[PDB]
């Protein structure tokens, strides 16, 4: 019954640490929404970890979209500006526009509003990051939205995952070769029937898998000799596709963590395909598993994956548990002939030359007859002679 | 309290601990799932949905 | 029962207890010199 501590607090000593910046700015950030917009924004997230609609307001920003509307800027002496410019990225970025951090941006027809509140601390500058919405209707359709915003995007773009000893490593990539399907260089008849899988999974109404009762998923391993171009083709087919392509780099890292990452990461981009070059490159103790994730009780749906390997022997021991096996192998007269015309011989030779070279050119592989193109391009730039028949002949012996 | 029921999987009968094996605590019993016969497989066409476009004798076939 | 149960572990002995109690339980039967030479081949 009795109490140790009978101190009598003032009530200046009630007073909780720090609400007293945050909640003025929240009341301020709340007030000038209403004068501009004339509707009451509540606090929805008040340091939202969430990503991904942050990095859209940021690109939304930086690209000079109309839809985020500058607001207000929070402290008067930190930064009004920035620039996406970081040196650690592939690609710099050199834009310049308003700041994220210290300012309020609002999307009015969406009913949301964002700000990144600064504050001092260890002894960096670091944010709150607010989400703001004038009701739950419109914040949940917001959310909805993000989804099918970050699919359009990505279907822009190349993603490359690389597993490393902390995760995998996500990196997004300009498109800047688009692949028209006449340029998918392989054997007719095989191409005709994976694209049939390909064009109603990515090209078509989805109607078909309900309609069926399928899977809404697929999986092929394409296979055959070295240097048969198996890398090449993947990235052609994969570029045909109206869709995200995300590529997945196994590495020494690789273990069965990088795995899940990679695979729920792609499933955000669903539909999405999946290239995985080599997967005969990946550690033996985490391949039972890996091969769970594709027809497991617990698999999941929303992806198209195409592996590569040199060994089906190791890659799937009932060869069967990817959908399909197809084997590549070297080119017969008709696909060198493609080759050599989408490769660019025709700068340089006749048709007749050509036809006679993709005649010559007998268990050339891809590879060959690119470096065949390469060496008999110099000639004809250097000698303003080719020299093919001589060429041929010297790189067979 | 009250009970687990224990189900393992394997494609490799072999390489299972055969402690696991014959105890009525652990695996008392194991199962062989193999391939289908005929009877079977033609059971499978037909909840899967090959009478939507197969005739009653072309899926016997 | 202990009689014909040579070279039975304790284990064997257990598992023989369980698989015996079922038939008693279930048939009213227990059948155990025919469970010791079936456990047995």
């Amino acid at each position: 019954i009795p109490f140790i501590y009978q101190y009598e607090e003032k009530e200046n000593e009630r007073a909780a640490a720090g609400y007293g910046t945050f909640g003025y700015l929240i009341t301020r950030i709340e007030e000038t929404l209403y004068d501009q917009y004339g509707v009451f924004y509540e606090l929805y997230a008040s340091d939202d970890p969430n990503t991904e609609y942050w990095e859209l307001l940021v690109e939304d920003v930086r690209s000079g979209s109309l839809e985020p509307e500058h607001v207000a800027y929070i402290f008067e002496k930190l930064e009004k500006k920035t620039f996406a410019y970081d040196e650690d990225e592939k690609e710099p970025d050199y834009t310049v526009h308003k700041s994220i951090r210290n300012s309020v941006y609002a999307y009015p027809e969406k009913g949301v509003a964002f700000a990144r509140i600064p504050y001092f601390q260890d002894g960096s500058i670091m944010s709150f990051d607010c989400l703001f919405a004038v009701n739950d209707e419109k914040m949940r359709a917001f959310l909805e939205g993000v989804r099918p915003r970050l699919w359009e995007k990505s279907k822009r773009k190349v993603t490359v995952f690389t597993d490393g000893d902390g995760g995998t490593s996500r990196e997004q990539e300009a498109i800047v070769r688009e692949v028209q399907r006449s340029q998918v260089i392989m054997n007719p008849l095989l191409k005709k029937e994976i694209y049939r899988s390909i064009d109603q999974f990515f090209h078509s109404d989805k109607s078909f898998y309900q309609t069926y009762d399928i899977p809404y998923k697929r999986g092929i391993l394409l296979y055959g000799p070295p240097g048969n171009g198996k890398t090449t083709l993947v990235k052609s087919i994969a570029g045909s596709i109206d869709a995200p392509v995300a590529y997945w780099q196994i590495t020494e890292f690789t273990s069965s963590e990088t795995i899940e990452e990679v695979f729920q990461a792609a499933r955000r981009l669903a539909p999405a395909v999946l290239v995985i070059e080599d997967i005969d490159s990946m550690p033996e103790d985490v391949r039972s598993f890996f091969l769970n994730t594709l027809d497991g009780a617990t698999s999941k749906e929303g992806l198209f994956l195409i592996g590569t390997t040199n060994y089906p022997e190791e890659i799937d021991p009932g060869l069967g548990r990817f959908d399909r096996a197809y084997e590549i192998g070297l080119p017969d007269e008709e696909l060198r002939l493609e080759y050599m015309k989408m490769r660019g011989f025709g700068i340089f030779l006749s048709e007749g030359e050509i036809k006679n070279a993709a005649k010559l050119t007998e268990g050339f592989s891809f590879a060959q007859l690119g470096e065949l193109y390469v060496s008999s391009a110099l000639q004809w730039h250097q000698e303003g002679n080719h020299h093919i028949e001589t060429m041929v002949k010297d790189m067979t012996g | 309290k009250e009970g687990l029921f224990l189900i393992g999987t394997t494609n490799y009968p072999e390489e299972i601990d055969p402690g696991l094996m014959n105890r009525a605590g652990r695996f008392d019993r194991a199962y062989e799932i193999g391939l289908p016969d005929e009877e079977l497989r033609l059971e499978y066409m037909k909840m899967r949905g090959f009478g939507i476009f197969l005739s009653e004798g072309e899926i016997k076939n």
